[PDB]
């Protein structure tokens, strides 16, 4: 549709395509390595729906300096979808966004 | 004290982490 959905649920809408934006210089989606070697192709969107946040934000290993991450999973299927990123300095623009992992979404990007 | 190596999701039991981890 207009929407990107949880892959496991197939039809649980997570975001709409207008929410995609370029936070980085490489573009809206790029591959990042987590501190255990796992690669996540992470799409930055201003806004996501139907996600449960786990825990509290953290700056450790943040792929976007000045932002802290909070794990985000599907509210319907509990599948890992990505992370909410929240600014740590008042001047960051934007002050929040979401990084959604390519492998967790439909249609297949 | 148990952290998923894939996602960063934190757990208070090793057994919870094992179940979650194998969903990835
Ligand atoms: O910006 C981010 C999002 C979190 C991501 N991440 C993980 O996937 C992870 C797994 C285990 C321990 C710590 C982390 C961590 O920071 C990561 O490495 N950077
Ligand atoms: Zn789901
Ligand atoms: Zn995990």
């Amino acid at each position: 549709c207009t929407s990107l959905c949880c892959k496991q649920c197939q039809e649980t809408e997570i975001t709409t395509k207008n929410e995609i934006f370029s936070l980085s210089l490489c573009g809206p989606m790029a591959a990042y390595v987590n501190p255990h070697g796992y690669v996540h192709e992470t799409l930055t969107v201003y806004k996501a729906s139907n996600l449960n946040l786990i825990g509290r934000p953290s700056t450790e290993h943040s792929w976007f300096p000045g932002y802290a991450w909070t794990v985000a999973q599907c509210k319907i299927c509990a599948s890992h979808i990505g992370w909410k990123f929240t600014a740590t300095k008042k001047d960051m623009s934007p002050q929040k966004f979401w990084g959604l992992t390519r492998s967790a979404l439909l249609p297949t990007i | 004290s148990f952290v998923c190596s894939v996602c960063g999701h934190r757990f208070t039991t090793k057994g919870n982490l094992k179940v979650h981890f194998h969903r990835h």
